[PDB]
This record gives C-alpha cells, sequence and structure tokens, in this order.
C-alpha cells in the first residue's frame, strides 16, 4: 500500500471497533467492492477518496485489501 | 405526524388512501411509481419494481418508523429504477409539456 | 502564568501549557477538577465566556474540547484570556455542562453534541438541531460513512 | 491588420477610451480585443474601422 | 384630568401634522421622473471589472495542469495524450460545465500565458441542462456587443458619469470617466 | 388584435430555411410554432450558442466530457445526432420535422451556409433560425441573408 | 371540517417560508389567547456543512465557500480568512493595503446596516422605505460593480500578501460624491424617528434587556451597545491601524428596539466619518497621482519601495502553514467573528472551527418572546438582525 | 442492444378555434403571476428586482405570499434536503397550469456544494420538473428577465387540443411492513422544562 493504489475496503473487522460506533449499522454497496484511492498515510490510518460526490473518510492499516 | 419521502418518482406515503385523502396510520405503506408524465411505463416492469418493493420492505425489518429509513428505501427504489432503465428497458416518452434528461442521456454502448 | 498561579492558590493540581503564537494560553484539565475551577475562576472575572470547540487530535485519538474564557472591564487595553481543555476519551465522551455558570453555551454544547456526538451531562435540551432529529450519526467524525440518497448522488 | 499586434481604440462615444488591446482573431469583419486591466483578462470585441495600428 | 385631554389633544394635531407632512411629501414625490430601465431596450453597459463567461483558445494552449488546481472544483478538463514523436504533450478535448460554475475569474488569473478570457455574455437560458459542457470552438465565439446593437438603447451605470450625475439618464454629453487619465499629466505637468 | 393565417407554413415548405425576426420583449413566434404542430410538424427546442460544431453534432456522433471533481476518472459519453436520432423514431404521419434556434445572435456565417445546404441535402427536417428582430414580424430566406 | 374549540393551549406553528425577507425556522409557538406563553426555534433546513468543505481545501480554494458562509457582507470572512494564515507563518501587510481594506470593510458595513431597517420598518407600518432603500443600496451595488466586478459576496479580491487588484480612476471620486448624498439620506431617516406617532410608543418596552443578563447570555454587537457596554472589539484590539483617526462608540441607556435602531442610526454616520477619513488619510492619494509619480520620476528613488505596492510578494498557490492553532476576533456588522484554525505543517488543514455570530444572540430570542403580542413577534425577530445561514451554516 | 435509455416513439384546425387558443395563451401571457421563495442570497437577488431600479412589475408580474393563486413558482437558494419535501409540498399545493423556473448554480445543479457535501440537495430537478434553467452565481437581474422572456417563449407553445397533460396517474400499491412505533418528536417544551428551571 503506497501514495496513489487502488484499495478495497473488507467487512470483517469493523463489527465491533472504534471505527464502528460512528458508523449507523449499515454500509452502502460502493463500499464493499469497487473503486477507491489513498490520499495520503500519516501514521496508522490512511485516507480513502471514494468516486461518489462524498467527503474523504479515514481508516485504518490492518482493514483494507489491496486489488 | 405524516412521514412521506418523495423526490420525483417515488411516493412512500405511511397511511392510506380511502377516496382522496389520508390518515395517519403505521400499518400500511402506499407506493407510487412516476405519478408525472417523464416514463412510460408497462406491466412487467412496473411489477418487478413492485416486486423489489416488496423485497426491500421485507428486508428493513425489527426497526423504527424514521424518516430516515424510509427515504433509504425509496432510495434504493429509485436507483433500482435507475438501473432498471440502463439494463435496456423503457425510458422517456416524448408527449410531455418539459423534456428533462433527470436519470441520463441517450449513449452510444459501442 | 498568573492564571495557573490562580489555580495553584487554592490547592488545585493542573496543566500548565504555553502560548501558540502570542496571547492565549492553555490549562488542560480531564473530568472532575472542571466545576472547581470554573468556581474559583468565575470569582475572580471571567464572566463572559467566548467560545467552545471541539475537535480530534488524530483519526484514533480522543476528543479535545477547549473553551475560551476572558475577563470582562467597561474600557481596557487588552485584557487577558485564557483557553480550558478537556481530553475527554471517544468511549465515553461525557463532558459537564457549565450551562448553570454562563447561559452563552446553552446552544454550544448542543452544536457539539450534534457534530461529534459529545454527551454533555445536565444539559436541559440536548438534542439535534442542525442534523435532522431522525437522522443518526455524527457527521463531523473522521470515521463518517454517508448514505447514498438520490439526492446526495452526482447529478446526471 | 494580423492577429498578434498592439492596436489602439479611438471612439469618443464608447466607455474604452485609448486603451491598448491585443488582437486574438478576425472573422466577419470583427475584431477580438484582448484588455489588460489589473489581473484579470477582459476580451472585448470591436470594428475594423474603430481601432487604429499603434506600433 | 384636563391636562391629559390638552396633551391627548396636543397629539392628535401633531399626528394629523404629521399625516399632512407625509401627504406633502408623496405628491412631493410625483413630481420626479422615473429611474428605472427597460429590458430588452435600455441595457446597462457592461464595466471592465464585470466577469461573465469563460473564453477558450486552442492555439495558447500547452496542457500544463495548472489552472485545475486552482479550481475549487476543478471544472476544466484537460483530455491530453503522450506523443511519441514530439516531446511534449497535445490537448485533445476541452469541456466545462457552466451549471456549477461559481463565476469567480480565479483560474484566468493564475495564467502566464493568458489562455483564458473574460467575455460579457450573461445571458444564458437553456430548457435543458446537458447541454452545458461547452467545446472550446463554442468557446471561441464572438462576443456579443451592446453598442452594434441598434435595438437597444446604451445607458451607464451611476460611476461611469462626468463630474458627478445622481440620474444617470439623458447624458447630453460624450464625456466619460470623471477624473483625468494618466497620459495627459505627463504632458503637461 | 392581427388574426393570422396559414402562411408561414407555405413559406417554409417552398424554401428550406428561413429567418424570422421577432420582438425581444415577449413571444410572438409560439404562435407559428403551434400552427406548424396543428399542420402536422414535431418541433424541437434547442440553443444556438451552446452547440459546438454543426458537423460533428448534426451529421457524426461527438463525445462529451463530464466535469469531474477528482472523484472519477476521465470517462467519455458518445453522443449520436441528435436530429439523425430525431428522425428515426419519429413518424405517426410522416410529414415533416422542423428545428428551432432560440438565441440565434451569437452565431457566424460561416456555419450557416452549412446548415442551408444541410436542410438541402436531406428532405425530411427544417431549419428556423430567431433574431433579434426590428419592430415587426418578417420573414427572410436564410441563403438571401447568408449571400447579403 | 373539524374546529373543536376546547379550553386547552393552542400550538401555533410558524412555517420556515417566511415570505417577507426572511429565511427558514420553525416557530413553534404556545399560547393561550392574545399573548405569547412559549415559543420553540427549529433550524435545519440551511445547514450546508463547511467545516467538512475545509477539511481537504486550501487557501486559494476555500474563498468563494467562506464568501458564501454569510450572505450579508461576505468580506469579513475574507477578511479573517486571510488575517489567520499571515499571522500563523508571520507574513507582513502594507499600509495601504489595510487601508484599502478597512475601507471596502466599511463600506460593506454600510450596506449591511443598510439591509436592516427595511423589513423593521416594513413589517411594522408604512411600505415606503423600501424602494428608496433598495435604490440607495443598489448605488453600492453599481459603485462594487464598476470597482471589482460583483454587488456583493462573490468577490474574492484578498490574498495572503494582500489585495491583488486595486481601486479604479473614478472611483475615489465616486465615494466622495456618496459620502456627499449619504448624510442627508441618513438625516431623513433619523427624522422620521425623532418625531412620531404611536411607532415609538409601540417598540419601547418589549425587549428590556437588562446589563447582566445580557453578559450571562453572551451578547456581542449592537445589543451590546444598547445594553450600556462599551465592548467594540476594534477599540480592545487594533485590527488594521485602528488608532489614528477618530472615534465615538453609540450608547443607549436601555435596551430596545428603538435604542438599537438609533445605535446603527448614529453608527451609519460614524462610519461615514471613518471612511472620510480614511479619503483624508491615504498616503499617495489617488491612482492617478502615484502612476504620474512613478512614470515621471524614476525607477526605485522614493516612490516605488514596500509600502506602496500592489502586494508586496507573489505567496504560492499550495503553500504550507506552520504546525498551530490561532483565533483572532474583528467585530462585525452583526456581532464578533472569529476563526480557531489548526494546522499540522500541511496543505489542507485539520479543524477549521467557525464562530457565528448570530447563533449566540439566538438565545435570547426564547427569553424575548415571553408575554408578548402575535404582531410583536416580526419586530421582535427582526430586531435582533439575525441570519439563518449564519446560524445554519 | 447497443443503444442505452432509449426513447419511445409517439390534422385540420379551424380559424375561431386558433384565435380563442392565441387568446387563452396570451392571458397567461400577460398576467403570470409568480410566487417568491428563496432562502438565501438569490432572494435578495430577487427583491432587487421588485425595487424601483430594473421595475420588475412591468411585465405584470406582482409579488404574491400565496401558493395558491401563482401560475409560477421561482425556487432560488441553496436547497437542503429537510426543505425538499417542504418544496414538493409547496409545489404541489399550487394549481395546476404552473411552471418552474430556477435561479441559481446551487439549485439547477449542485453548485458549489458538489465536492465535498452531505446535505446540499445536487438539483432542484429531482425535485420539481424545471422548465427553464438559470445558471449563475449569483446571476444578472438582466439574465432572470432574459429566462422570464424564454419562459415566455416557451408558454406560448402549449396547445388547447393537446391540454390532457397536467394531471397525475393513479399507479397504486399497497404492501404491509413490520417497522416498530417511533415515540414522538418535541412540540413546544423549552421555557417551563422541569430539568431548566431544577438543576439535576
Ligand atoms: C378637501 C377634503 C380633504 C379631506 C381629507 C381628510 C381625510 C383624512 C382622514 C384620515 C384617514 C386616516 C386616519 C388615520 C389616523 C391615524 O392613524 O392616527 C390617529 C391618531 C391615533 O393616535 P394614538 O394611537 O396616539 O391615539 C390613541 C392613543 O392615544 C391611545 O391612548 O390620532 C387620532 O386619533 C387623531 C385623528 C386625527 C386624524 C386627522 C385626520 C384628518 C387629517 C387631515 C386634515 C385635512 C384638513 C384638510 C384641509 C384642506
Ligand atoms: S488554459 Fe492555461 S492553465 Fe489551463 S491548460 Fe491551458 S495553458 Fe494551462
Ligand atoms: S471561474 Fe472559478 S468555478 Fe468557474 S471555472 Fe474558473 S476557477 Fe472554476
Ligand atoms: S448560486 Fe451563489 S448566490 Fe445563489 S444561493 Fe448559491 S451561493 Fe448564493
Amino acid at each position: 500500500i503506497k501514495k496513489g493504489d487502488l484499495v478495497k475496503v473488507v467487512a470483517e473487522k469493523l463489527a465491533n471497533s472504534l471505527e464502528a460506533l460512528a458508523s449507523d449499522h449499515r454500509y452502502p454497496p460502493y463500499l464493499f467492492e469497487g473503486r477507491g484511492e489513498v490520499v495520503d498515510i500519516r501514521g496508522d490510518y490512511a485516507q480513502i477518496k471514494f468516486p461518489v460526490p462524498t467527503p474523504t473518510v479515514w481508516l485504518r492499516l490492518d482493514q483494507l485489501e489491496v486489488a | 405526524m405524516l412521514l412521506k419521502s418523495t423526490t420525483r418518482h417515488v411516493h412512500i406515503y405511511a397511511g392510506h388512501v380511502v377516496d382522496g385523502e389520508v390518515h395517519p396510520d403505521t400499518e400500511t405503506l402506499t407506493l407510487n411509481v412516476d405519478p408525472d408524465n417523464e416514463l412510460e411505463w408497462n406491466e412487467a416492469a412496473l411489477a418487478k419494481v413492485e416486486a423489489k418493493f416488496r423485497e426491500l420492505v421485507a428486508n428493513a425489518a425489527g426497526e423504527d418508523l424514521t424518516e430516515y429509513n424510509l427515504r433509504r428505501i425509496g432510495s434504493d427504489l429509485e436507483h433500482f429504477i435507475r438501473s432498471l432503465l440502463m439494463q435496456g428497458e423503457i425510458g422517456y416518452n416524448l408527449n410531455s409539456r418539459v423534456r428533462n434528461y433527470s436519470l441520463g442521456i441517450p449513449r452510444v454502448n459501442h | 502564568g498568573p492564571v495557573g498561579r490562580l489555580l495553584q492558590s487554592q490547592n488545585l493540581s493542573v496543566e500548565s501549557l504555553g502560548r501558540d503564537a502570542s496571547g492565549v494560553e492553555m490549562i488542560k484539565v480531564d473530568r472532575d477538577r472542571l466545576l472547581a475551577v470554573c468556581q474559583t475562576l468565575y470569582a475572580d472575572g471571567f464572566n463572559y465566556l467566548r467560545c467552545q470547540a471541539a475537535y480530534d487530535s488524530g483519526p484514533g485519538q480522543d476528543l479535545v474540547s477547549t473553551y475560551h474564557l476572558i475577563k470582562l472591564s467597561d474600557n481596557a487595553d487588552r485584557p487577558p484570556e485564557v483557553r480550558i481543555k478537556v481530553f475527554v476519551p471517544r468511549d465515553d465522551p461525557r463532558v459537564p455542562s457549565v450551562y448553570w455558570i454562563w447561559k452563552t453555551a446553552d446552544w454550544q454544547e448542543r452544536e457539539s453534541y450534534d457534530m461529534f456526538g459529545i454527551v454533555y451531562e445536565g444539559h436541559p435540551n440536548l438534542k439535534r438541531i442542525l442534523m435532522p432529529e431522525d437522522w443518526v450519526g455524527w457527521p463531523l467524525r473522521k470515521d463518517y460513512i454517508t448514505p447514498d440518497f438520490y439526492e446526495l448522488q452526482e447529478a446526471y | 491588420i494580423l492577429p498578434g499586434m498592439t492596436v489602439k481604440v479611438t471612439n469618443p462615444n464608447d466607455t474604452y477610451y485609448q486603451f491598448q488591446g491585443i488582437v486574438q482573431r478576425i472573422t466577419d469583419g470583427k475584431v477580438a480585443v484582448l484588455f489588460e486591466g489589473g489581473n484579470w483578462d477582459k476580451l472585448v470585441t470591436f470594428q475594423a474601422s474603430e481601432l487604429e495600428p499603434v506600433v | 384630568f384636563l391636562n391629559q385631554i390638552t396633551n391627548y389633544a396636543k397629539e392628535a394635531v401633531q399626528s394629523a401634522k404629521y399625516i399632512g407632512q407625509g401627504l406633502s411629501v408623496t405628491f412631493d414625490h410625483m413630481r420626479r421622473r422615473p429611474i428605472t430601465v427597460q429590458y430588452p431596450y435600455e441595457k446597462l453597459i457592461p464595466s471592465e471589472r464585470f466577469r461573465g463567461r469563460i473564453h477558450f483558445e486552442f492555439d495558447k494552449c500547452i496542457a500544463c495542469e495548472v489552472c485545475v488546481r486552482v479550481c475549487p472544483i476543478n471544472l476544466p478538463v484537460v483530455d491530453w495524450v503522450f506523443n511519441k514523436e514530439l516531446k511534449k504533450k497535445e490537448l485533445k478535448h476541452y469541456s466545462i460545465d457552466f451549471g456549477v460554475c461559481i463565476f469567480c475569474a480565479n483560474c484566468v488569473e493564475y495564467c502566464p500565458t493568458n489562455c483564458l478570457s473574460v467575455t460579457e455574455e450573461y445571458e444564458l437560458a437553456t430548457y435543458d441542462r446537458h447541454e452545458l459542457n461547452y467545446d472550446s470552438v463554442a468557446m471561441g465565439r464572438i462576443p456579443y456587443k451592446v453598442t452594434q446593437d441598434p435595438m437597444v438603447t446604451p445607458i451607464r451605470e451611476f460611476a461611469y458619469l462626468p463630474a458627478g450625475v445622481m440620474s444617470g439618464h439623458d447624458l447630453p454629453a460624450g464625456a466619460q470617466r470623471a477624473g483625468e487619465r494618466p497620459e495627459a499629466i505627463a504632458n503637461t505637468a | 388584435g392581427l388574426l393570422a393565417g396559414y402562411q408561414f407554413v407555405k413559406d417554409l415548405e417552398s424554401a428550406g430555411a428561413l429567418a424570422l425576426f421577432v420582438p425581444p420583449e415577449g413571444g410572438f413566434e409560439g404562435r407559428y410554432q403551434r400552427r406548424l404542430r396543428s399542420k402536422g410538424y414535431t418541433t424541437l427546442p434547442m440553443s444556438a450558442p451552446g452547440l459546438g460544431d454543426l458537423a460533428a453534432y448534426l451529421t457524426q456522433e461527438h463525445g462529451i466530457r463530464p466535469a469531474h471533481t477528482g472523484k472519477e476518472d476521465i470517462r467519455v459519453y458518445f453522443q449520436p445526432p441528435l436530429v439523425t436520432y430525431h428522425l428515426e423514431n419519429l413518424p405517426p404521419n410522416a410529414k415533416g420535422l422542423v428545428l428551432w434556434l432560440i438565441d440565434g445572435k451569437r452565431l457566424s456565417k460561416q456555419e450557416f451556409a452549412y446548415l442551408a445546404q444541410l436542410t438541402q441535402t436531406l428532405p425530411k427536417f427544417k431549419v428556423v433560425v430567431e433574431v433579434g428582430g426590428d419592430r415587426v414580424v418578417r420573414w427572410e430566406p436564410l441563403a438571401d441573408w447568408v449571400a447579403a | 371540517p373539524k374546529i373543536e374549540t376546547r379550553t386547552e393551549p393552542m400550538v401555533i406553528n410558524m412555517g420556515p417560508h417566511h415570505p417577507s425577507m426572511h429565511g427558514v425556522l420553525r416557530l413553534m409557538v404556545t399560547l393561550d389567547g392574545e399573548d405569547v406563553i412559549d415559543c420553540e426555534p427549529v433550524i435545519g433546513y440551511l445547514h450546508r456543512g463547511m467545516e467538512k468543505i475545509a477539511e481537504n481545501r486550501t487557501n486559494i480554494m476555500f474563498i468563494p465557500y467562506v464568501s458564501r458562509w454569510d450572505y450579508a457582507a461576505g468580506m469579513f470572512n475574507e477578511a479573517v480568512t486571510v488575517n489567520a494564515p499571515e499571522k500563523l507563518a508571520g507574513i507582513p501587510v502594507p499600509k495601504r493595503a489595510s487601508y484599502i481594506r478597512v475601507i471596502m470593510l466599511e463600506l460593506n458595513r454600510i450596506a449591511n446596516h443598510l439591509l436592516w431597517l427595511g423589513p423593521f420598518l416594513a413589517d411594522v407600518g408604512a411600505q415606503t422605505p423600501f424602494f428608496y432603500i433598495f435604490r440607495e443600496r443598489e448605488y453600492i451595488y453599481d459603485l462594487f460593480e464598476a470597482a471589482t466586478g460583483m454587488r456583493f459576496i462573490n468577490n474574492n479580491y484578498f490574498r495572503i500578501g494582500g489585495v491583488a487588484a486595486d481601486l479604479t480612476y473614478g472611483w475615489v471620486t465616486k465615494c466622495r460624491d456618496f459620502c456627499d448624498y449619504f448624510l442627508p439620506k441618513v438625516d431623513e431617516y433619523e427624522r422620521l424617528i425623532t418625531n412620531n406617532p404611536i411607532f415609538v410608543r409601540r417598540l419601547q418596552g418589549v425587549g428590556k434587556i437588562s446589563r447582566e443578563e445580557a453578559i450571562n447570555w453572551g451578547l456581542s454587537g449592537p445589543m451590546l451597545r444598547a445594553s450600556g457596554v462599551k465592548w467594540d472589539l476594534r477599540k480592545v484590539d487594533h485590527y488594521e491601524c485602528y488608532d489614528d483617526f477618530d472615534w465615538d462608540v453609540p450608547v443607549a441607556t436601555e435596551g430596545d428596539c428603538l435604542a438599537r435602531y438609533i445605535v446603527r442610526i448614529q453608527e451609519m454616520r460614524e462610519s461615514v466619518k471613518i471612511i472620510r477619513q480614511a479619503l483624508d488619510g491615504l498616503p499617495g492619494g489617488p491612482y492617478e497621482n502615484l502612476e504620474a509619480k512613478r512614470m515621471l520620476e524614476g525607477a526605485k528613488s522614493e516612490w516605488n519601495g514596500f509600502d506602496y505596492q500592489y502586494i508586496g510578494k507573489k505567496l504560492s498557490p499550495t503553500f504550507k502553514i506552520p504546525k498551530g492553532e490561532h483565533y483572532v476576533r474583528v467585530e462585525s456588522g452583526k456581532g464578533e467573528l472569529g476563526i480557531y484554525l489548526i494546522g499540522d505543517d500541511n496543505v489542507f488543514p485539520w479543524r477549521w472551527k467557525i464562530r457565528p455570530p448570530d447563533f449566540n444572540n439566538l438565545q435570547v430570542l426564547p427569553q424575548l418572546l415571553k408575554g408578548m403580542k402575535v404582531a410583536d413577534i416580526v419586530a421582535i425577530l427582526g430586531s435582533i438582525d439575525v441570519i439563518m445561514g449564519s446560524v445554519d451554516r | 442492444p447497443a443503444i442505452l435509455n432509449p426513447i419511445a416513439r409517439p390534422l385540420a384546425e379551424n380559424i375561431i378555434l386558433t384565435s380563442l387558443n392565441d387568446v387563452y395563451d396570451w392571458a397567461r401571457l400577460s398576467s403570470l403571476w409568480p410566487l417568491m421563495y428563496g432562502t438565501a442570497c438569490c432572494f435578495i437577488e430577487f427583491a432587487a428586482m421588485i425595487g424601483s431600479r430594473f421595475d420588475f412589475d412591468r411585465f405584470g408580474l406582482v409579488p404574491r405570499n400565496s401558493p395558491r393563486q401563482a401560475d409560477l413558482i421561482i425556487t432560488s437558494g441553496t436547497i437542503t434536503m429537510k426543505m425538499a419535501p417542504a418544496l414538493v409540498r409547496l409545489y404541489e399545493q399550487m394549481p395546476s397550469p404552473k411552471y418552474v423556473i430556477a435561479m441559481g448554480a446551487c439549485t439547477i445543479t449542485g453548485g458549489m456544494f458538489s465536492s465535498d457535501s452531505y446535505s446540499a440537495v445536487r438539483g432542484v430537478d429531482k425535485l420539481i420538473p424545471v422548465d427553464v434553467y438559470l445558471p449563475g452565481c449569483p446571476p444578472r437581474p438582466e439574465a432572470i428577465m432574459d429566462a422570464i422572456v424564454k419562459l415566455r417563449k416557451k408558454i406560448a407553445n402549449e396547445h388547447i387540443n393537446e391540454r390532457g397533460n397536467l394531471a397525475q396517474t393513479h399507479r397504486l400499491f399497497t404492501a404491509k411492513h413490520k417497522m416498530k412505533p417511533v415515540p414522538p418528536i418535541l412540540t413546544g417544551q423549552y421555557l417551563n422544562a422541569p430539568s431548566r428551571q431544577a438543576p439535576p
């Protein structure tokens, strides 16, 4: 995983975590399988950009999958 | 409280039409598909839309009656309508007073 | 500076910080001494509560809530101000209300609860004013997933 | 005239009086004149008898 | 008790005098001419600072992708390809949507080779929004001049009047830009 | 008022392209546009400033680039010719088509001769261009406006 | 129809349309006759999420958004968002640029004070200040369209180093003509209220805001001066050389609608005096004298230097801000505007906390609407001078 | 199929009926009663036309606050999704010969709030059928008068024999759900609250 690579978000760790508390118990279909951009990696988190008109989010390193 | 969410094509009313009006009732959800003359319809694709609406209202179980879940159901219904339009099915009609492509423009595959 | 010695004069142990560029200085209280610090600060001055901000130190870090206090005079040159920092974790966002001392943040705590999701104990009316009341989730977090709607997608 | 030379408008009726511009293109007897005022580049068209060439 | 009656009578005659003064200023307001303009018969004169449509040239372009980062929405797209015969890139297509445009003229300022231009067009009314992706050969057209149209009447705004005019409708002289242009000051003084 | 008869239809069927002078204060070409539908013509509103090139939009297919915000990649949409696809699934009675341009002031005289030749090449659609007009409703041949 | 008149209190739901001059606000009024007991305000129909916009955005891409924050003046938010990075990085500003900045800020404050007494006098009586106030504001519209290009907020005009553009040739002369003409128009508006019928007696005791309650509720702006507190923020902190001219803060004794009217009426004349002294300043005169002294004299002898320039230093489009937080305060037309900005050595900032001036003053509206009549509701709502784009944001 | 989103394919008149149709269209062209709906600075730009500088009244348009005696609605401003059913009900409570003019860049499309936004509605054409669009942020009042002129050019295209289009079909469907009952929302109860005077 580097700056500007294809990313895929899995839904196996987002059941009981700190990122699942702010989420409203459901997930959109574009977050399961699709295309996503990696903006930058500051520390342990990474910025994920989606093709929908939606502001960028922040996920962990052990929550993604390369494709 | 009359819970409803409509944009241009789907109308999910949380009541029951007796003759021409509605009453507040949390037991019946009435669906109206395409009230304005924007898309021409048939009996098979409308039945598929009704079956998808029944599947979506059977999926949402054990939740509170709020505007967010009903708007999400209406958004999934309009996404199903848009994917049915993109599948190679019925589209616009040249008989209205205004012609505005709100879902998409006719394009070429190849 | 002087506000740290004023807090230490009445036997209060706080964490002292410095100045960012010029002017303001920060005093960090975590969960318990906030009411005592506000009670011994209201007697000297600071009768005009300025504002209350809330942010994150990181995507997996804790909530930081900064109150801005400033003393009031009739006609002064430069009255000194101060900031009070509350470092509360996101597992239990419990910050006590200061509505009974100052009535300025009666809606600021409501706005912070709508934006980030901080539960304020002792609030008369803590509901949704910016977001709809049927809308769930905090939109101003570092990890906020937006549900797909017909009006929220791109315009074709 | 040629596109790429400096001209000057000399019409006393218009608001732009003696303004140096840059000719962009010529079609239908109309000349596109690009003015340079401040930090924005405006383009106001004129006629072929309105402008005068200035070296 | 009588002093309250005299105060009420004084307030009543003062209210009657105020009603008479309001009638007097209302009758005074009928003497002045209307200061409105007709459309599309008396169109206003656009100033040199008033912006409009974005004009694009296909000749003085290098496809450097600089003004895209200046735009907050990144509306001008650059369809550039890589050629192996030359050593630079060439522009193929240029499209820009105008329904989401802010019209602030920020991409025109950050341009060294002045590839974008300001065009005095504001009359944009279309029954559909899908045609707003304007082509470069559509943006390369000639703007509509308000002077050359013989059916409209040119009339300047408030700040384009000689020596100070409060109405600005007759304009019997041909003077404009109240002040002095900085060319004769170097000749006389 | 003025009780207008059926004279614009004969002038449109005789020539191939017409130019009518309307007052820009309101709307008066709607009466002729309704009389054309009463005679059996299908109207098509279109704006003359935003068209790109006439050949690549009326005869061949074009490629539209939608304005992306950096979220999506660079995509191209294949647009067919407008009057050809409007002429494909057209006819209830198979009489004729018209093309109406609203603001014909922001155009050049180079493509007008090409449009007047294109409306004479295929005898199934007409070309109606609107000019800002001078105080009266009058019709003129577009080829005479090109030649003079 | 089923209208059953009972002996229960009637809940009046004022819709969020408000089709006179107001925005979106759902007011639920609970009463039992010809008074007002309870009032519930509901907002949320104009919130656009500005704080999520500045999460990934630079300084050159945030100018139309920060100008579309408040749609009354707009240039105060631009002035604080060009003051926060120049104080975070330590970039100086020329004196003539700050003179142009304070001239444009006071000229927008004039129009912001002009757009308060229109609907406030329209909802209480005769509807004939409307056309004349709109003509007097259209004069400012034409002046700003001749100066910069637009009539209001859609105007960038500000960078980190300074102003990118300059004034035109006749703008100072038309501004002097506007200061010549604006004074009898405000003397007429003060003579409309200094000798009047029951308009003075109608809004005379409806607010009654005390001093300590206004301090505890956190009131900032003209209401704090109407209560009798001299807390003008331009006198506490000198913003851009504010200690060079003569100043006078209008202070009212009691806090009501008439006092809040006459404070802004006097503040119009104070702003006219400030822009007149600013025209009396301007060390170098208009653009004609500056261009003549530049083209007549030498290249770098006496005139062309550092103080008298366009910007002074061309800033980079993608520049890095230093790590740290910053807070500035500026007295606006509604109240005090503040920006709490946090940078962490990156192009996009981390936290953009916005301090709205009307959202803190809207808390007095549940206290103000208590025990009053039905016709005083719109006057009370118009007297605070709140904006839905500032309380929703 | 090779064609995405296809379009489905869909005479002697009298002179007196034509003149009656011209009179019926001229009456709607002459009256043209609008509705003033605005939530932002576009409402101020509309109110600048009502003043005695541009004279928007002279075409026949009079300001009315009633969404029942107006054959034309003018939506204007940034539209929040909480205001979208309000706009839908305000459009539906109008009479049947209604027209829509959308003024503004954030009204006809997403505008500036199309990059990073979760509350602004990206386009009013998803809510109400727009007849005449109007780009601009903010547009000139002369451009609003030009949109009025184009709307007047579009009204005269209507017919008196093809008047059978201003209606809505039934297409009713009845189904059941299994949702839980919700507690009610707050109506008032701000000042005389038991948690306000008594500190917990
Ligand atoms: C040639 C014919 C000219 C006839 C013109 C007369 C028609 C004018 C009638 C007025 C209609 C409006 C009434 C509103 C009046 C209004 O709203 O304010 C009425 C005002 C009420 O004041 P307050 O509310 O302070 O009073 C009640 C309180 O005091 C409670 O304690 O005072 C009056 O009661 C006095 C009424 C005197 C009214 C005088 C009217 C006549 C003035 C013109 C006299 C003209 C002489 C012409 C000589 C050539
Ligand atoms: S218009 Fe200018 S900034 Fe944009 S690609 Fe062309 S040369 Fe570069
Ligand atoms: S004016 Fe602004 S919004 Fe429009 S294209 Fe230029 S940079 Fe983008
Ligand atoms: S288009 Fe511009 S002027 Fe109109 S509401 Fe949007 S930001 Fe305001």
